[PDB]
C-alpha cells in the first residue's frame, strides 16, 4: 500500500499555496501602510500597537502552508494542532472585544455603571482577551495531548490501496472541539456588531466586523456540513482551504477598508473630520 | 423471491409531498394572479414589473420539477432530475439578485455612481443579466451531463428481500456542479441586503430579500446531512422535500407579503411609499 499527503505538485495544493501567498502579501501591505501612517486618526482609533500585534499574528498564521504540506513530524503535529489555530483564535477574540466596546459601552455606562465600572477599571479588555486565550489554549492542549502528538493514519474508504496521513484523529470530532469556542465568539461579535450597524463611531467598523463575521460563519458552516458528508482524501486540504479563507476573511475583510480609506479618502483622516465621528 | 422497491405513486411519503406541491404551486399562481390584476400599480413596478411575473413563473416550474423523482426510474428521468430543477431555479434567483443589486446600489454607493449604474439594472440589460445567469447554469449542466451523468442502478444486495432501483449519483462532490451557480447568486443576494438600514415612511425590499436567502441557505444546509443519513430507499423523498421547502421558503417570504399588502392594505400601494 501507499502513503498519501499533500505535496507541491498537486493542482489544489499549489492553488491553495498561491491563495495563501496572496493573503500574506496583502497583510504585509496593510502592515506597512499602517506603519507609515502610525500617527493619524484612522490607525489611532484602531488602537495603534494592538493592530500591529494582530497583523503580526496574521502574518505568522499565513505561514502555515509550508508547514502543513509534506510528510509530518512531531513538530509539525504541534504546529498543525496548536500553534497556528491559537494565533487565529487570539485575533478573533480581539475582534469580538472591539465589537462589544463599540456598541455596548455607552449604554452600559448610562444604565449599569456600578457593575460595568468593574470592566472599565483594572484591565477589562486585556482580561477578556487573556481569559479567552487561555481557555482555547488549555482546551487545545487537553485535546492534543489526549489524542497524541504523533501522526495518525487511516484506510481510504473507497480506494483502500492508499492510506491517508494526518495529525487530527477523529477529524470531525477534533474539528468540532477545536471550532466550538470560535463559533461562540463569532456569534457574540456578530450580535454586537449588527446591533451597531448604524454607528459611525470608529470609521463605521461595526459594519466591517459584521461582514467579516459573516464570511467566517458561512465558511465554518460549510466545513461542518462537508465533514458531516465526506471522508475521502480531500478533507486534509479542504480544511486548509477553509483556514486560508478565514484568514483572508479577517485580513482583507476587516483591515482592507481602513487602508482603502487611508489611500483613497485621505480627507476623512483629518482630525477635524474625525471629530464629527467620535 | 425479490420484489423491486422505489417510491411508489400513492405511498404516503409521496402523497404528503404532492399535497405540499399543491400548496406551493397554488400560492405561486395566486400571487401571479394578483400581480396580473395589479400590473400597473406602484408595488408591482417597484418589483421590476414583468420581472415579478417571470420570477413567479420560474418558481412554478421549479416546483413542478419534483414529479420526476418518484416512480419507476428511467434513464431519461435520471438525466433530467437535476437540470429540470436547478435551471428554472437560476431563472428565478437571478431576478431576486437584480432586486438586491438595486437595493444595494441605492443605499451603499456614492450618488454619482448610483444614478449612473442604476440605468443598467432596468430594461433590456436586466434581461441580459438574467440570460447570462441562465446560460452559465446551462453550460455547467452540460458539463455535468458529460463528466458526471447519473445512471439507473439495480442494487440486489442492499435490501433483505427486495431490489433497490435508484438514480445513482456517482458522488455528492460531483453534485455541486449544478448547485454552485444558484448558491453563489443566493450568497451575493444575501450580502447585498442583510445590512441595509430602512428610511422612515417607505417600503423596505431588503428585509424580504434577506430572509428569503436565509431560508434558502437553511434549507440547502439541512439538505446535505439528511441525504447522507436517510435510508437508501428514500433519498428521492429528501430531494423532493428540499426542492419544495426551498420554493416555499422563497414564496412565503418575498412574494406573499406583497400579495398580502395588495389584499389587506392597498392604501400603502402609492407612489410615495414604494417609489
Amino acid at each position: 500500500r501507499q502513503l498519501v499527503f499533500l505535496e507541491w505538485h498537486e493542482a489544489p495544493t499549489i492553488a491553495v499555496a498561491l491563495l495563501a501567498a496572496l493573503g500574506f502579501l496583502s497583510t504585509l501591505a496593510i502592515l506597512v501602510i499602517f506603519w507609515r501612517h502610525f500617527q493619524t486618526p484612522i490607525v489611532r482609533s484602531a488602537g495603534g500597537p494592538m493592530c500591529f500585534l494582530m497583523l503580526t499574528l496574521l502574518l505568522v498564521a499565513y505561514m502555515v502552508v509550508p508547514v502543513y504540506v509534506g510528510p509530518p513530524k512531531v513538530s509539525t503535529c504541534l504546529c498543525r494542532q496548536a500553534l497556528f489555530p491559537l494565533c487565529f483564535t487570539i485575533c478573533i477574540s480581539c475582534i469580538a472585544v472591539r465589537s462589544f466596546q463599540i456598541v455596548c459601552a455607552f449604554k452600559m455606562a448610562s444604565r449599569f455603571p456600578r457593575a460595568y465600572s468593574y470592566w472599565v477599571r483594572y484591565q477589562g479588555p486585556y482580561v477578556s482577551m487573556a481569559f479567552i486565550t487561555v481557555l482555547k489554549m488549555v482546551i487545545v492542549v487537553i485535546g492534543m495531548l489526549a489524542t497524541g502528538l504523533s501522526p495518525t493514519t487511516r484506510t481510504d474508504p473507497d480506494d483502500p490501496k492508499i492510506t491517508i496521513v494526518s495529525c487530527n484523529p477523529n477529524y470531525r470530532n477534533s474539528l468540532l472541539f477545536n471550532t466550538s469556542l470560535d463559533l461562540l465568539l463569532s456569534v457574540v461579535g456578530f450580535s454586537f456588531a449588527y446591533m451597531g450597524k448604524e454607528l459611525p463611531t470608529n470609521y463605521n467598523e461595526a459594519k466591517f466586523i459584521t461582514l467579516s463575521m459573516t464570511f467566517y460563519f458561512t465558511s465554518s458552516v460549510s466545513l461542518c456540513t462537508f465533514m458531516s458528508a465526506y471522508s475521502g482524501v480531500l478533507v486534509t486540504i479542504v480544511d486548509l482551504l477553509v483556514t486560508v479563507l478565514n484568514l483572508l476573511a479577517i485580513s482583507l475583510g476587516y483591515f482592507g477598508p481602513k487602508c482603502y480609506m487611508i489611500l483613497f479618502y485621505p480627507e476623512r483622516n483629518t482630525p477635524a473630520y474625525f471629530n464629527s465621528m467620535i | 423471491p425479490r420484489r423491486p422497491k422505489f417510491l411508489a405513486w400513492g405511498e404516503p411519503v409521496v402523497l404528503s409531498l404532492l399535497l405540499l406541491l399543491c400548496l406551493v404551486l397554488g400560492l405561486a399562481l395566486a400571487a401571479l394572479g394578483l400581480s396580473v390584476h395589479h400590473w400597473d400599480s406602484p408595488l408591482v413596478q417597484a418589483s421590476g414589473g414583468s420581472q415579478f411575473c417571470f420570477g413567479l413563473i420560474c418558481l412554478g416550474l421549479f416546483c413542478l420539477s419534483v414529479l420526476l423523482f418518484p416512480g419507476r426510474p428511467s434513464s431519461a428521468s435520471c438525466l433530467a432530475q437535476q437540470p429540470m430543477a436547478h435551471l428554472p431555479l437560476t431563472g428565478c434567483l437571478s431576478t431576486l439578485f437584480l432586486q438586491a443589486a438595486e437595493t444595494f446600489v441605492e443605499s451603499e454607493l456614492p450618488l454619482s455612481w448610483a444614478n449612473w449604474l442604476c440605468s443598467y439594472l432596468r430594461g433590456l440589460w436586466a434581461w441580459l443579466v438574467v440570460l447570462l445567469a441562465t446560460f452559465v447554469e446551462a453550460a455547467l449542466c452540460a458539463w455535468y451531463l458529460i463528466a458526471f451523468p447519473p445512471e439507473v442502478v439495480t442494487d440486489w444486495s442492499v435490501l433483505p428481500t427486495e431490489v433497490l432501483e435508484h438514480c445513482h449519483v456517482r458522488s455528492w462532490v460531483s453534485l455541486g456542479l449544478v448547485h454552485i451557480t444558484n448558491a453563489m447568486l443566493a450568497f451575493l443576494c444575501f450580502l447585498g441586503t442583510f445590512l441595509v438600514q430602512s428610511q422612515p415612511g417607505r417600503y423596505n425590499r431588503a428585509r424580504g430579500l434577506t430572509f428569503a436567502m436565509l431560508a434558502y441557505f437553511i434549507t440547502w444546509v439541512s439538505f446535505v446531512p439528511l441525504l447522507a443519513n436517510v435510508q437508501v430507499a428514500y433519498q428521492p423523498a429528501v430531494q423532493m422535500g428540499a426542492i419544495l421547502v426551498c420554493a416555499l421558503g422563497i414564496l412565503v417570504t418575498f412574494h406573499l407579503p406583497k400579495c398580502y399588502v395588495l389584499l389587506w392594505l392597498p392604501k400603502l400601494n402609492t407612489q410615495e411609499f414604494f417609489l
